[PDB]
């Protein structure tokens, strides 16, 4: 059991959730039409796969996941593409009318009329598990609906649900590829009504993943394509241990121990390695020691922050391939005797360590290099905490002036709640700050 | 000792159900809320535009009491 | 799908409004009998937002004609693509508006208006999800200008939560020698400020001046005026008509482009009149804006910007950060990131590469600091006042459109002084 349902939140998170099942078919041998000939239990099973996946007596695997938008063109192109056998019709959700980059939209007029519906679709799925061990909840922080929505439907799954555990995976806005000049009030209001809601959220940083693609895979302009498939290595690296079995595999939950000192502080830090195209890759082969080292360049980072003028609060290494620990062990010793790690007083110092042996796959026609072994770092970093200054601060800029603002208030909602907003993030940012300082 | 273990548990599933209970709650104030203040801001747009209709009833009606 | 109800009044507006089916029938690869006969799928992806597709594939443009004079009416149906307009969309009265604005909105357009309200009725019942309306007209004359703004009163009571959208052409003596136009463009104001939710500011002075001064075109026809409009709207409704990133939603555009719900009045701007880094500056350049208005005599709230064509993606992105740089102190910087870019990979006819621009300017308060001009010196002298008060009109309702005016020019440099600190 320890069945995971996961929840596909407009167009970032539904388009995430095509790279990452997509990925995830492939990592199991899973055909497009829901097929998995490695498996001889027909109808059902108990094993690891099966978290992710439910079985039909016709042998199909089918996806523990709902798409949602309030607009139907991104989830139509599901309907109708390669993975479209995959999912039953009524796990793709959609609208007629989206939320115009709007959060009041999101969570008030357009998604009230919607919420039931999704919420009946889940327990569908949940009624399904034998032991359900919680939910993983992709979306943006920027459109209308991965933030209105997104929240609404949180703030239901705490009634109905309890607290079942609630896990992210936030899209955080970026320049390069926005959409939208309200995104940071979509951001920030998001953020806090979800903020009670979650237990862990891993941010990805759409500039920090731009950057990459551009770096390290030589892409000029990187697409949502380049970039989903980069995000679905990540996510695979964090849901391997619930996916596969291992000696050395270390489930998710139990970093998550470690990642969160208190309820508040459940952002962590990822980093992943390593990201190289295939010429590059060429006659080139990524030990155990350098794709640990490269953990720790900011440049790799999924969220754009400076670790090194922070403190550490967790850390914790998934690795996936050909690893064994007493390459690890070396390759950790190296680094804390050369890398700007400095850890709070009130945490101790060492690292948790994952592996699992399945190695690292790719997509056909992509840009990553197929490596032996990869590697992604979960750290809790005050660092951070800077993602959510910059974000804050654009906030102010518009808000001083109140700009846009007329939008959200015509759909109903009040400034109380801008300002209830924007003061809770103050006292996260506050947060970051007091868990740095030492003890007395 | 036991009756403790009895309270602990106790304490777990109460403080459980009170957050179910307020997340229920807040939520159903905040669309209330919202609800209200949307229907109201599209009421004052119409009595507006019913006042330009009362306007142009009272033009047309000042055309012909000048001939 | 997503459905815009186009509506075209007065002269201007179906003059304008023809030309605009023209062009983009011809980019969606459509013949005048209403039959698809183009290459692409890209053509039809997003059809449905201006067109309603009838039997044997027979797509017909969602619009509805417009005017108080039959004249014009006449022009459309036998001129090119008049066989595609729907028949009974065709709405006209007898007697023209003679260039009052009061006739329009209050007594000649206040008994056509019901039937035209009928005609958008059946169409918008028959959409899928109406997202709003845009509106095709002059604010200088009668029918375009009062009526039309009569409609939008009209058709935001029955359509409260959807998008009034308008394309307004401004009058200039240059082009028009009427007298009383200073009077029907305040009044038109007057109700475009309150009503609308995007108004791009089409003006005659400077269509003129484009196509003397760089177009080299001394005395200039309507044909060649609206060659600039026809290019304009083209592009201005690209991406409503073209898959993209961001996909074809009037309310987005409004939500991202206005940060004041009055300060709605945009600047278009076209570009040419060739490489990336060009185009950039052209677009950017006073001379290529359809609103007489010098875009550094102001502050820029929010800027939206298509290319079209196929050309590096990576230039224009890096010319496009390049221009703000730059030009930093035109931008407000109270608003992060106020300036996006869209691209189109289907160029327009003619043209291997083009730019169109749509700005949110405070320096657009030069515009209407002109008609300001021109209004109150024919309102000092009360000049033709009786064509007006003859209708039944106050003349308090001059002074209180001259007064939501001037506050609206106030407005915009209230932002324009406006600082981060
Ligand atoms: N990484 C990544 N980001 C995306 C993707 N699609 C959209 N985004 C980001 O999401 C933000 C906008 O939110 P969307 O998800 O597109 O909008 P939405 O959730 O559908 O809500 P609506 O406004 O109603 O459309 C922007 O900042 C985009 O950069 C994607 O496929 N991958
Ligand atoms: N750009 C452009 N402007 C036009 C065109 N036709 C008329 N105008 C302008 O429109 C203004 C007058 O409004 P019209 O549209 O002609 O008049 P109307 O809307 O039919 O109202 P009435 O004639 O009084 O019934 C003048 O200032 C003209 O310059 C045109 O085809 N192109
Ligand atoms: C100023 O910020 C923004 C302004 C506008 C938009 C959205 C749009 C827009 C949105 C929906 C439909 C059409 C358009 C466009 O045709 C357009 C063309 C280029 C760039 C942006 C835009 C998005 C923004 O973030
Ligand atoms: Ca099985
Ligand atoms: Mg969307
Ligand atoms: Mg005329």
């Amino acid at each position: 059991m320890r069945e995971c349902i996961s929840i596909h939140v407009g167009q970032a998170g539904v388009q995430i959730g095509n790279a990452c099942w997509e990925l995830y078919c492939l990592e199991h041998g899973i055909q497009p039409d829901g097929q998995m000939p490695s498996d001889k239990t027909i109808g059902g099973g108990d094993d690891s796969f099966n978290t992710f996946f439910s079985e039909t007596g016709a042998g199909k695997h089918v996806p523990r996941a709902v798409f949602v938008d309030l607009e139907p063109t991104v989830i139509d192109e599901v309907r109708t593409g390669t993975y479209r056998q995959l999912f039953h019709p009524e796990q793709l959700i959609t609208g007629k009318e989206d939320a115009a980059n709007n959060y009041a939209r999101g969570h008030y007029t357009i998604g009230k009329e919607i919420i039931d519906l999704v919420l009946d679709r889940i327990r569908k799925l949940a009624d399904q598990c034998t032991g359900l061990q919680g939910f993983l909840v992709f979306h943006s922080f920027g459109g209308g609906t991965g933030s209105g929505f997104t929240s609404l439907l949180m703030e239901r799954l705490s009634v109905d649900y309890g607290k079942k555990s609630k896990l992210e995976f936030s899209i955080y806005p970026a320049p390069q590829v926005s959409t939208a000049v309200v995104e940071p009030y979509n951001s920030i209001l998001t953020t806090h009504t979800t903020l009670e809601h979650s237990d862990c959220a891993f941010m990805v940083d759409n500039e920090a993943i731009y950057d990459i693609c551009r770096r390290n895979l030589d892409i000029e302009r990187p697409t949502y394509t380049n970039l989903n498939r980069l995000i679905s290595q990540i996510v695979s690296s964090i849901t391997a241990s619930l996916r596969f079995d291992g000696a050395l595999n270390v489930d998710l939950t139990e970093f998550q121990t470690n990642l969160v000192p208190y309820p508040r502080i459940h952002f962590p830090l990822a980093t992943y390695a390593p990201v190289i195209s295939a010429e590059k890759a060429y006659h080139e082969q990524l030990s155990v020691a350098e794709i640990t080292n490269a953990c720790f360049e900011p440049a790799n980072q999924m969220v754009k922050c400076d670790p090194r003028h922070g403190k550490y609060m967790a850390c914790c290494l998934l690795y996936r391939g050909d690893v064994v620990p007493k390459d690890v062990n070396a390759a950790i010793a190296t680094i804390k005797t050369k890398r700007s790690i400095q850890f709070v007083d009130w945490c101790p110092t060492g690292f948790k360590v994952g592996i699992n042996y399945q190695p690292p796959t790719v997509v056909p026609g992509g840009d990553l290099a197929k490596v032996q072994r990869a590697v992604c770092m979960l750290s809790n970093t005050t660092a951070i905490a800077e993602a959510w200054a910059r974000l804050d601060h654009k906030f102010d800029l518009m808000y001083a002036k109140r700009a846009f603002v007329h939008w959200y208030v015509g759909e109903g909602m009040e400034e109380g709640e801008f300002s209830e907003a924007r003061e809770d993030m103050a006292a996260l940012e506050k947060d970051y700050e007091e868990v740095g300082v030492d003890s007395v | 000792k036991r009756e403790h273990e009895r309270e602990v548990i106790q304490k777990a599933i109460e403080e459980n159900n009170n957050f179910i209970k307020m997340a229920k709650e807040k939520l159903a104030q905040k669309m209330e809320s919202n609800k209200e203040n949307r229907e109201a801001h599209l009421a004052a747009m119409l009595e507006r535009l019913q006042e330009k209709d009362k306007h142009a009833e009272e033009v047309r009606k000042n055309k012909e009491l000048k001939e | 799908m997503r459905e815009i109800v186009h509506i075209q009044a007065g002269q201007c507006g179906n003059q304008i409004g023809a030309k605009f089916w023209e062009v983009i029938s011809d980019e969606h690869g459509i013949d005048p009998t209403g039959s698809y006969h183009g290459d692409s799928d890209l053509q039809l992806e997003r059809i449905n937002v201006y067109y309603n597709e009838a039997t044997g594939n027979k797509y017909v443009p969602r619009a509805i004609l417009v005017d108080l004079e039959p004249g014009t009416m006449d022009s459309v149906r036998s001129g090119p693509f008049g066989q595609i307009f729907r028949p009974d969309n065709f709405v006209f009265g007898q007697s023209g508006a003679g260039n009052n604005w009061a006739k329009g909105h209050y007594t000649e357009g206040a008994e056509l208006v019901d039937s035209v309200l009928d005609v958008v009725r059946k169409e918008s019942e028959s959409c899928d999800c109406l997202q709003g309306f845009q509106l095709t007209h002059s604010l200088g004359g009668g029918t375009g200008s009062g009526m039309g703004t009569l409609l939008i009163s009209k058709i935001r009571e029955e359509y409260p939560d959807r998008i009034m959208n308008t394309f307004s052409v401004m009058p200039s003596p240059k082009v028009s020698d009427t007298v009383v136009e200073p009077y029907n463009a305040t009044l038109s104001v007057h109700q475009l400020v309150e009503n609308t939710d995007e108004t791009y500011c089409i003006d005659n002075e400077a269509l003129y001046d484009i196509c003397f001064r760089t177009l080299k075109l001394t005395t200039p026809t309507y044909g060649d005026l609206n060659h600039l409009v026809s290019a304009t709207m083209s592009g201005v409704t690209t991406c409503l008509r073209f898959p993209g990133q961001l996909n074809a939603d009037l309310r987005k555009l409004a939500v991202n482009m206005v940060p004041f719900p009055r300060l709605h009045f945009f600047m278009p701007g076209f570009a040419p009149l060739l490489t990336v880094p060009e185009l950039t500056q052209q677009m950017f350049d006073s001379k290529n804006m359809m609103a007489a208005c010098d875009p550094r005599h102001g502050r820029y709230l929010t800027v939206a910007a298509i290319f079209r064509g196929r050309m590096s993606m990576k230039e224009v992105d890096e010319q496009m950060l390049n221009v703000q740089n730059k030009n930093s102190s035109y931008f407000v910087e109270w608003i992060p990131n106020n300036v996006k870019t869209a691209v189109c990979d289907i160029p327009p006819r003619g043209l291997k590469m083009s730019a169109t621009f749509i700005g949110n300017s405070t320096a657009i308060q030069e515009l209407f600091k002109r008609i300001s001009e021109q209004f109150t010196a024919m309102f000092r002298r009360k000049a033709f006042l009786h064509w007006y008060t003859g209708e039944g009109m106050d003349e308090m309702e001059f002074t209180e459109a001259e007064s939501n005016m001037n506050d609206l020019v106030s407005e915009y440099q209230q932002y324009q002084d406006a600082t981060a600190d």
